[PDB]
């Protein structure tokens, strides 16, 4: 089908700045009837999406005048003349010309701040948990910016990928930072086959990972 | 004053079928399509299909033919989607929307969660430093809240008296059970000299569990 490539994935702004968001369908959206069914929406956390612009350039009732859309062919653009606090959230485009209708992957409009390295804390399994035969190793990576971050687990120096659960917070209202929790779960049996457990955080603020580790024998 | 009102959250066993409703008010029902959209964490938005009430007309996304079935009742102004043979891939928020020349009004969404689990209170595990490490001027503590069903727990750190400092990491469903975590950062002057407790409420099992945070080994 028609793939809707939306850029950027993340758009940091200061309130008052202009913002521009791009949607490029993988083919023309002009319907046989002459209409171009390309639309823009904003979704706020835990709310449904809301329409902003319909058929390329038409501002929907109740939508602030600072929103506008334009474009043609395979290049369409949503412009916000001055970003206000009510505009933060996830933007996406949809096309309704070709079945199946498709959506862009989203653009997160968020607040720009100074880069901040994560505060990284690692914890071995609880005595309480090991008693039940389980073993979850937890790594918090707190108060970092930008949101983009990667966590790698190593067991005795070897990378491990399966059994990992990652969860991110939304941008902090006071800090404008992000945090993430990464949990490696193994059986108590497997946990006991190894000594060194390491979480490594790769983030813009370092050319080398922030590494936190422990050795099971000493915990 | 167009409104689309969807049915409530569903908790379904694998292999079951569910029917989601969508009651339209504020416009002429047979004049617009009803669109069905799937919002799955880590995926974005995926269109399922649309129905034009009263006309016999539908368009389905190909991979949903055989899986989703749309009906619409022009007497009650209600549209329905049935999803059959439910699996873990079907856990998502489903939206209905009006369609015709944009998805101009969206329902509030219906959460469907697919699991074999019974109501299960969480296991609450303390996350505190140990391993012979030396604490800095601030210490990060946490609670891992694992293996619960269904959603919604609340973690409170000693009554709420932090001025957070607290990070709440959104739950993730894996293998039919939820897991979340919560961290707090306190000055080293306050802990472990004074008591830090995480209180974890799970209204669905009518349970509350308090864990006092203590070192996990030598500090
Ligand atoms: O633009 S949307 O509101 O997503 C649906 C448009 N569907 C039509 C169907 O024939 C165009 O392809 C117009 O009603």
């Amino acid at each position: 089908e028609l793939v809707m490539t939306q850029s950027p994935l993340s758009l940091p702004v200061s309130l008052g700045d202009q913002a521009s968001i791009s949607c490029r369908p993988s083919q023309s959206l002009v319907h046989s009837n002459g209409n171009t069914y390309l639309h823009w929406y904003l979704q706020k956390p835990g709310q449904s999406p809301k329409l902003l612009i319909y058929r390329v350039s038409n501002r929907f009732s109740g939508v602030p005048d600072r929103f506008s859309g334009s474009g043609s062919g395979t290049a369409f653009t949503l412009k916000i003349s001055r970003v206000e606090a009510e505009d933060l959230g996830v933007y996406f485009c949809s096309q309704g010309t070709h079945v199946p209708y498709t959506f862009g992957g989203g653009t997160k409009l968020e607040l720009k701040r100074a880069d901040a390295a994560p505060t990284v804390s690692i914890f071995p399994p609880s005595s309480e948990q090991l008693t039940s035969g389980g073993a979850s190793v937890v790594c918090f990576l707190n108060n970092f910016y930008p949101k983009d971050i990667n966590v790698k687990w190593k067991i005795d120096g070897s990378e491990r990928q399966n059994g990992v659960l990652n969860s991110w917070t939304d941008q902090d209202s006071k800090d404008s930072t992000y945090s993430m929790s990464s949990t490696l779960t193994l059986t108590k049996d497997e946990y006991e086959r190894h000594n060194s457990y390491t979480c490594e955080a790769t983030h813009k603020t370092s050319t080398s990972p922030i590494v936190k580790s422990f050795n099971r024998n000493e915990c | 004053r167009v409104q689309l009102l969807e049915s409530g959250a569903e908790l379904m066993k694998p292999g079951a079928s569910v029917q989601i409703s969508c009651k339209a008010t504020g416009y002429t029902f047979s004049f617009y399509w009803i669109e069905w959209v799937k919002e799955r964490p880590g995926h974005g938005l995926e269109w399922i299909g649309e129905i034009l009430p009263g006309s016999g007309r539908t368009n389905y996304r190909e991979k949903f033919k055989g899986k989703a079935t749309f009906t619409a009742d022009t007497s009650s102004n209600t549209a329905y989607m049935q999803l059959s043979s439910l699996t873990s891939e079907d856990s998502a928020v489903y939206y209905c929307t009006r369609g015709y020349s944009s998805m101009d009004y969206w329902g509030q969404g219906t959460s469907v969660t697919v699991s074999a689990a019974k109501t299960t209170p969480p296991s609450v595990y303390p996350l505190a430093p140990g391993c012979g490490d030396t604490t800095g001027s601030s210490v990060t503590l946490g609670c891992l809240v694992k293996g619960y069903f269904p959603e919604s727990v609340t973690v409170t750190w000693n009554s709420g008296s932090l001025s957070s400092s607290v990070h709440t990491f959104p739950a993730l469903l894996q293998s039919g059970l939820y897991t979340m975590s919560s961290s707090v950062t306190v000055p080293s002057s306050t802990w472990p000299s004074q008591t830090v407790t995480c209180s974890v409420a799970h209204p669905a099992s009518s349970t509350t569990v308090d864990k006092k945070l203590e070192p996990s080994g030598p500090i």
